[PDB]
RNA sequence: AAGGUCACGGCGAGACGAGCCGUUUAUCAUUACGAUAGGUGUCAAGUGGAAGUGCAGUGAUGUAUGCAGCUGAGGCAUCCUAACAGACCCACAGACUUGAAC
RNA sequence: UUCACAUCGACGGGAAGGUUUGGCACCUCGAUGUCGGCUCUUCGCCACCUGGGGCUGUAGUAUGUUCCAAGGGUUGGGCUGUUCGCCCAUUAAAGCGGUACGUGAGCUGGGUUCAGAACGUCGUGAGACAGUUCGGUCCAUAUCCGGUGUGGGCGUUAGAGCAUUGAGAGGACCUUUCCCUAGUACGAGAGGACCGGGAAGGACGCACCUCUGGUGUACCAGUUAUCGUGCCCACGGUAAACGCUGGGUAGCCAAGUGCGGAGCGGAUAACUGCUGAAAGCAUCUAAGUAGUAAGCCCACCCCAAGAUGAGUGCUCUCCUA
RNA sequence: UCGGAGAGAGGCUCGGUGAAAUAGACAUGUCUGUGAAGAUGCGGACUACCUGCACCUGGACAGAAAGACCCUAUGAAGCU
RNA sequence: GACAACUCUCUCUAAGGAACUCGGCAAAAUAGCCCCGUAACUUCGGGAGAAGGGGUGCCCCCUCACAAAGGGGGUCGAAGU
RNA sequence: GGCCAGUGAGACGAUGGGGGAUAAGCUUCAUCGUCGAGAGGGAAACAGCCCGGAUCACCAGCUAAGGCCCCUAAAUGACC
RNA sequence: AGGGUGAAAAGAACCCCCAUCGGGGAGUGAAAUAGAACAUGAAACCGUAAGCUCUCAAGCAGUGGGAGGGGGAACC
C-alpha cells in the first residue's frame, strides 16, 4: 500500500535515507502498490558524499510494507517500516549490502535482490 | 420548488378520496377488535 | 441497514434509554402490574427476566449485581429473599404482557405488564 | 436452458479447508434440508418444452396450500416447500415419479454454477449502488454523497431513461459462474464448495453445472 | 367454498405497502417434516482474571481459591411467557357465434 | 539519387461542417444567472490506443500513410482563476468535439460586472482605465412532465395456487506485460516476427465473511474528577452521543476474499478470393459461391404475458337456491 | 487517495393541531419537423393500463423582485 | 413507533500524510507546574513561553523552609496535569 | 371646398440596382403582389408562394390551384 | 370593519341524549327547514342522492355525425 507520496527507508547502503515514491511502474493500477513492484522514488536526503544525492529520480523496489501480506501457506508477514532498495531495471541493485528481512517470494522474480539478505525468512 | 398551477377538483377530489378510504380500510380493524372483545376466552384487555 | 442488530432500542438516546429500562424494571418489581407502550414491554421483558433469575442464586456477589442495577434499596432486599420460593422451578419466561387499548392522545400502542 | 439437471442445497456459513497440500481455501458448505426429487417433466408435444421439475425442504401438509399438495401427490411423492424445474436440452430421460438423484455426478463436473437470491439491502443511494463518487467533504462544498448533475440543458429536456438514481439494491437472484466443486462427504451429505456463494447461510440455493 | 386479507409471534425482508416463515396439546416412534420471538440451560466467542475470605507486605500493591467473573442480537435443547379471541373479503358453473366426433 | 503521386505537395480552384473570431440583430430586458473546477451523463467522428486491410523509397523490429471500425478505453501531478498553455513520471494511448462555450430550483465562488482602499497613468477637477492589486452573506418544505424504486385497484370472462415460454428491455462481452513457439524465420551484422498456445496482472462488474483488518454507543477491562448507595470495600450516575482510553462476537463494510468476461455460432463492412461472360483476352460480379473485424444479431447474466396480441399446464374450488 | 461503520435531530409510518409562496383553465408523453427562427398543446412516427408513496432535480424559457448590466427620456438627484 | 437514502451536530477509521484545493480553508495535533537551554537580529526595552529536551500517578523514608517542594526506594497501567 | 380621423421603424416575394463577400429571414431606395387589415382549399405542420375573395341558410351540383395505392375524396386508367 | 328575528319576546314552560355546548319532540307565533354566528339570498367553494358513462389510453378538451342506454310517453 504506497501511494504516490510515502516516505520510504532503503534497506540497502546504496546511499539513499529516505526517498519519495512517485507513481508505480508496471501495473497500471498505481493507486496502490505492495510489494515486490517498482516505484519511481525521488531521494529526499542521502549521506552526503554518494552518487545518489539530493532529488534524484531514480528506480526503486518495496522490499518492506505495512499493509498485510498474504502468502500461500496462510500467513500474513507485516514489518512496521516501509522499505525500498534502490534498482537497476536490468537486474541487480546498486547497493550491496541489505538491511532487514525480506520475503522470499519476490526471490523468483528479484534473484539478486534476496540473495544479499541477512533473512530470507 | 412552488407549484405552477392549481390542480382540478377532478385530481384533488382523487386523492382526498384516497385519504378518506385509508381510512376506511383500518375501521374493519377496529370493528374485529369489536366483534372479538365481546366477551370471550383472550388474554388482552385486563 | 438493521441486519443481525437484535437490540431493541426505544425512542431514546443511549443514556436515557438505560435509565428508562432500570427506572422502569424498578417499578414493575415494586407494583407488579405496569402499563407501557408496547415496545418499551419487550425491553423490559429481558431485563426483568435477568433480575429474577438474579435472585434466584442468592449469594453475596449476584446480590451486588442487583444491587447496582435496581434503583430502589429495599425492592431488592425483598425481592431475592423472596422470590427463590415464588419462581422456584418456573426455570424462564417469568413476565407477561397482557395488552390493552391504545393512548388517546397518541393512539400509541400500549400494554399492561404481570408477572407470572 | 441449461447443461445438464442441477440440485438446489442450502448456504451453510464458510469456512477453510486446509488442502493436504498445505494450502489454505476458503469454502461454503451446502445443504440439504430434505432430498431433490423430481416432480414433473414436460416435453415438447404436450407441453413448449423440456423440463424437469424437482423439489426441496419437504413440510407439513398443513403448511402447502390444496393445489400444491394435488400437485405433489398427483406423481405421487412427499410434500416439499420449494419448487423450481430446470430447464434442459431437450434430452430428459426422467419419470417424474421422485426420481431422487443425488451428487454422483457434481464430483465429475467439478465447476457448477449456482443461483442464489442475495441477501437485501434496503433503500441504498447513489454512492453505492451505481458506485458513483463524492463532492469535496470540505472546501466550502454543500453538496456531498448527493446524486450531483442528471442531464444537460433545454434539449434533453427531460432525463435519459435508464438513468442511475438511487433505489433498492439487493433481493433478486444472482448467478455465480463456473465456481469448482471441492471434497465432499456423503456421509453428511454436506458439500464444501469453493468461493462464496449468494446468501446468509440459511437460503435456497439452485445448484446447476455450468454452461460454458 | 379453493384462496385470501386482517389479527397474533417475528426475520438474514423492509421508508410504508411488499416479501418470507410461524400461529400450541406447537408429535410420539424405528434414519430427515411441528420450536416463530422471548426467557431459561448449555457451547462456541469476547474480555481477561471477579467477590469474599486467607496468606506476604508498615503501605501502595501482590498472591491462592480461579482460563474464574461479569458478558451469551451466534449454535442446539427447553413449550416457562406470547402466537387467545376473532373478524372480513371470496360464491352457485362462467352471456353471443359456427366447427368436429359419438 | 533517376522516378509528379511511398511521403511533401508551390501556383490557383471546388466543397461540407458549425464548435473559434466574427456580420445581422429575429425571440428573450414585468428579468434566458456568466468563466473555471466537482458529480453525473449521453451522443458525433473525418480513429489518439486497442480489431482487421491495402500501398510503402515495407529485409525483420519500428514505421509512414490511407480503408472498414465508436464496442470499449481515453492517468497522477507541479504552475495559472484561466481544456493540447507546459514541464515531471509513467502509460497501449494518455483524441477532438456537441449537449443554452451540458450540468448553480445539484455544489464551490478562485475570475469578472457592486459598495472600501491603494499603485501607474489620463483628467486642473469630480472621477477613470475590455491595466493591476487586498476584502467582498450566490435564496428553494416539488404542483406537472422526466427518471429511479415500490405498491394498490382493475383487466386477464367462472374464482384461485404454483411452475413457467419468452416479444421487449437492460448489464456485460475490455486491456497490457512476460514465457513456449525461437533466437526461429529475416538479416553483413546490429538486432529480432501478429501463427498459435501458457501465466501473471490492470480497470471494471457480481458477490461473500473463511482469513486479515475498520466501526461496532450490545459487551468486557484501565482509569481521571465528582455526587449518590449511612460508612470502608464494591457499585451506580455525570462530563454537546457514551468522560478519555485499550479489546471485541454478530451486522455492515474493504485496503480481504471468490468469480467473471465464453467452444461461442450466423450474417457482414474494408479487403483477399473461386468459377465467368458482357467485350471470340481480361475483370472478385453482372449469375452463383469461399474466407474474414473488439463492429451487428443470437449466445452469457438479470427482469419480463398491463406482450390489454394480456401466452402456456397440472392441480385446486363449489352446480342447493 | 477511497470510502466505511456508528450515536443524536430531522426524513419515513401512525394519533392531534395545521401554514406558505405560486396559481388563465390544464383531460399536462418521447423523437424529429415546423413555427416570433430552442413546443405536452401544430404535423408524422413511435411509446404509454388507472392511480398512489418514497427518492433525485433535466425541463414547464419553474418562483422571487415591471432588471441592478446596455440604451432612451429635451427624467430626478449627488459631486466638480 | 420504526429505524432506508439523504442534510445537519458529532465519535472512530486499516496503509500512506496535502497527493484534495483558488489557498492544509476546515479537522486533527500541541497545551498545566516544575527543570535544563534558548539563536538570528535590536531602537539594545525586546526577540522569548524563541527553538528544543526531560520529569510529574500512588506508597514509604529524612532532610532543605524544616507551611511547600526536592532526594532515596517501591508498586501499578498500554497510557500518570 | 366644410366638419373630422388614424397613420408616421412595415414584412416578405418578383424585378432593376447601392452597401456586404453579386453572404444573410441583412441593410437601403424605385415599380408591382400578398400579409398588415383576409378567412377558405394546395403546400404534411407552416403571415409574406399558387388559385381565390367569405351577407346567411342548404344531409344540392360544376370547376380553379392541386390531385386519383392505404392512412384521406377521386382510374392500383389508357398507350409511347 | 362590524346594520335589518317578529306586528308584539309571545326568545322557547315540560320531556329525552345530556360535561347545561348542541339537539329531537312539546309549546308560541301566520310562518321558527322567522330560534336568536335568526329578514330575500346569487357566484365562486364543500358535500350528499339519483340517471348514463371512463382503466390499451393521445386531449385549450369543444364541435358536426351518434353507437348504446336511461326519462316524463317527437323534443331534453
Amino acid at each position: 500500500m504506497i501511494q504516490p507520496q510515502t516516505h520510504l527507508n532503503v534497506a540497502d547502503n546504496s546511499g539513499a535515507r529516505e526517498l519519495m515514491c512517485i507513481r508505480i511502474i508496471g501495473a497500471s493500477n498505481r493507486r496502490y502498490a505492495r510489494i515486490g513492484d517498482v516505484i519511481v522514488a525521488v531521494i529526499k536526503e542521502a549521506i552526503p558524499n554518494t552518487p545518489l544525492e539530493r532529488s534524484e529520480v531514480i528506480r526503486a523496489v518495496v522490499v518492506r510494507t505495512c499493509k498485510e501480506l498474504k502468502r500461500d501457506n496462510g500467513m500474513i508477514i507485516r514489518y512496521d517500516d516501509n522499505a525500498a532498495v534502490i534498482i537497476d531495471q536490468e537486474g541487480n541493485p546498486k547497493g550491496t549490502r541489505i538491511f532487514g528481512a525480506i520475503a522470499r517470494e519476490l526471490r523468483q522474480k528479484f534473484a539478486k535482490i534476496v540473495s544479499l539478505a541477512p533473512e530470507v525468512l | 420548488a412552488v407549484p405552477k398551477k392549481r390542480t382540478s377538483i377532478y385530481k384533488k377530489r382523487i386523492r382526498k378520496n384516497i385519504w378518506k378510504k385509508k381510512g376506511y380500510w383500518a375501521a374493519l380493524k377496529a370493528f374485529s377488535l369489536a366483534k372479538s372483545l365481546s366477551t370471550g376466552n383472550s388474554k388482552s384487555f385486563f | 441497514m438493521k441486519h443481525g442488530r437484535k437490540i431493541h432500542r426505544l425512542s431514546r438516546p443511549a443514556d436515557q434509554r438505560r435509565a428508562l429500562l432500570r427506572g422502569l424494571t424498578t417499578q414493575l418489581l415494586k407494583h407488579g402490574r405496569i402499563k407501557t407502550t408496547r415496545a418499551k414491554a419487550s425491553a423490559m421483558r429481558k431485563y426483568v427476566d435477568k433480575m429474577i433469575t438474579l435472585a434466584k442464586e442468592g449469594s453475596l456477589h449476584k446480590r451486588r449485581q442487583a444491587l447496582g442495577f435496581i434503583y430502589e434499596k429495599q425492592i431488592v432486599h425483598a425481592l431475592f429473599a423472596e422470590v427463590p420460593e415464588r419462581y422456584g422451578d418456573r426455570n424462564g419466561g417469568y413476565t407477561r404482557i397482557i395488552r390493552t387499548l391504545p393512548r388517546r392522545g397518541d393512539n400509541a400502542p400500549m400494554a399492561y405488564i404481570e408477572l407470572v | 436452458v441449461d447443461a445438464g439437471i442441477g440440485v438446489m442445497g442450502t448456504k451453510l456459513g464458510m469456512m477453510s479447508f486446509f488442502e493436504e497440500d498445505g494450502t489454505v481455501v476458503p469454502v461454503t458448505v451446502i445443504g440439504f434440508k430434505e432430498g431433490n426429487i423430481v416432480t414433473q417433466v414436460k416435453t415438447e408435444s404436450t407441453d413448449g418444452y423440456n423440463a424437469v421439475q424437482v423439489g426441496y425442504e419437504r413440510l407439513r401438509d398443513r403448511k402447502l396450500t390444496m393445489p400444491e399438495r394435488g400437485h405433489l401427490n398427483k406423481a405421487g411423492v412427499i410434500p416439499m416447500r420449494h419448487l423450481q424445474e430446470f430447464r434442459l436440452v431437450s434430452v430428459d430421460d426422467f419419470t417424474p415419479s421422485q426420481k431422487l438423484l443425488f451428487e454422483e455426478l457434481f464430483k465429475e463436473g467439478d465447476m457448477v454454477d449456482i443461483s442464489g437470491t442475495t441477501i437485501g439491502k434496503g433503500f441504498q443511494g447513489g454512492i453505492k449502488r451505481h458506485n458513483f463518487k463524492r463532492g469535496l467533504m470540505t472546501h466550502g462544498s454543500k453538496s456531498h454523497r448527493a446524486l450531483g448533475s442528471i442531464g444537460a440543458g433545454t434539449t434533453p429536456g427531460h432525463v435519459y431513461k435508464g438513468k442511475k438514481m438511487p433505489g433498492r439494491m439487493g433481493g433478486t437472484k444472482t448467478k455465480i459462474r463456473k465456481l469448482k466443486i471441492m471434497k465432499i462427504d456423503t456421509d453428511l451429505r454436506v458439500v464444501m464448495i469453493k468461493g462464496a456463494v449468494p446468501g446468509k447461510p440459511g437460503n435456497l440455493l439452485r445448484l446447476a453445472p455450468a454452461k460454458i
